[PDB]
């Protein structure tokens, strides 16, 4: 492993130091349908005419990115994405920009969001939940080894590929940092106590989010929920969690450790790093090597009907893509 | 049941991220 990571850090660093730019053009793609919509952009299923491949094209409105002060975060996202490589991280195939928008073209994950399947099914059995959790454990070990913090773990950002494996998406909050960071960002239900308390935090917030994920996947609902964020924040910092009666004793033990408000006792952040997680009882049946190689039997296989199919994604209101006659935020995005 | 309280809450849809 430490051998694998060593070589991984070498490849990341070369790309990190010399990121690729403008590797494609808007008119090389056929705009098909919207797969998701955000505050400063949207993602559409796209088709590359030269190869006939389908991709997920993320279109970000430069002016909106500026109004929401997400410039540096957007630069982080593209720069990090074009340099990483793991089987559970979606691939950035191309990136470019025009007068009005920034564009990031990634691999299309037809399976849809874990969110959708989770809410429909209700809850995943422990073996199912464990299968996905394992993948997040290795992905974080990988990312963290690169001095990267992900900061936005949740079902909405995890996709299921054809083989039933996870593909982490949305790196808008990803950041390479040695030392503490203070940006308040993420999603309410998944924010660690340190973040909500504005006290400088590190990679340990990712391990806490994992604890929230595993709980939600297994119970069908998050450990901390309420109609308004402030109520949720109040629960998160209280350091009080209740477990369904069906949670195995080992599952509860793993979560008590991950959902530790005291980030000096929180698993993943201790002296033995991720191993305190990997060597945990709840993970005894887990073969980490098998998972990384994708040779483990997937519990759920989302099936589709050929490429270009979007039935596993909700429908969104379409909106024509417009590009002004004038460049809009040149200097802000020069490095993109 | 917690499940019932969750399903009846306004937080069962896609949750938006926060920052500012
Ligand atoms: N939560 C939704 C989805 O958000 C994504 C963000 N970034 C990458 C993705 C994908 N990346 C790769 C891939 N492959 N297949 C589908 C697929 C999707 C989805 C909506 C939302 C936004 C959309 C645009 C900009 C910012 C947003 N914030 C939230």
């Amino acid at each position: 492993v430490k051998e694998f990571l060593a070589k991984a850090k070498e490849d990341f660093l070369k790309k990190w130091e010399n990121p690729a730019q403008n590797t494609a053009h808007l008119d090389q793609f056929e705009r098909i349908k919207t797969l998701g919509t955000g505050s400063f952009g949207r993602v559409m299923l796209v088709k590359h005419m030269e190869t006939g491949n389908h991709y997920a094209m993320k279109i970000l409105d430069k002016q909106k990115v500026v109004k929401l002060k997400q410039i540096e975060h957007t630069l982080n996202e593209k720069r990090i994405l074009q340099a990483v490589n793991f089987p559970f991280l979606v691939k950035l195939e191309f990136s470019f920009k025009d007068n009005s928008n920034l564009y990031m073209v990634m691999e299309y994950v037809p399976g849809g969001e874990m969110f959708s399947h989770l809410r429909r099914i209700g809850r995943f059995s422990e073996p199912h939940a464990r299968f996905y959790a394992a993948q997040i454990v290795l992905t974080f070990e990988y990312l963290h080894s690169l001095d990267l913090i992900y900061r936005d773990l949740k079902p909405e950002n995890l996709l299921i590929d054809q083989q039933g494996y996870i593909q982490v998406t949305d790196f808008g909050f990803a950041k390479r940092v040695k030392g503490r960071t203070w940006t308040l960002c993420g999603t309410p239900e998944y924010l660690a106590p340190e973040i909500i308390l504005s006290k400088g935090y590190n990679k340990a917030v990712d391990w806490w989010a994992l604890g929230v994920l595993i709980y939600e996947m297994a119970a069908g609902y998050p450990p901390f929920f309420a109609d308004q964020p402030i109520q949720i924040y109040e629960k998160i910092v209280s350091g009080k969690v209740r477990f369904p009666s069906h949670f195995s004793s080992d599952l509860k033990d793993l979560l008590r450790n991950l959902l530790q408000v005291d980030l000096t006792k929180r698993f993943g952040n201790l002296k033995n790093g991720v191993n305190d997680i990997k060597n945990h009882k709840w993970f005894a049946t887990t073969d980490w090597i098998a998972i990384y190689q994708r040779k483990v039997e997937a519990p759920f296989i989302p099936k589709f009907k050929g490429p270009g199919d979007t039935s596993n994604f909700d429908d969104y209101e379409e909106e024509e893509i417009r590009v002004s006659i004038n460049e809009k935020c040149g200097k802000e995005f020069s490095e993109f | 049941t917690t499940y019932a309280d969750f399903i009846a809450s306004g937080r069962t849809g896609r949750r938006n991220a926060i920052h500012d």
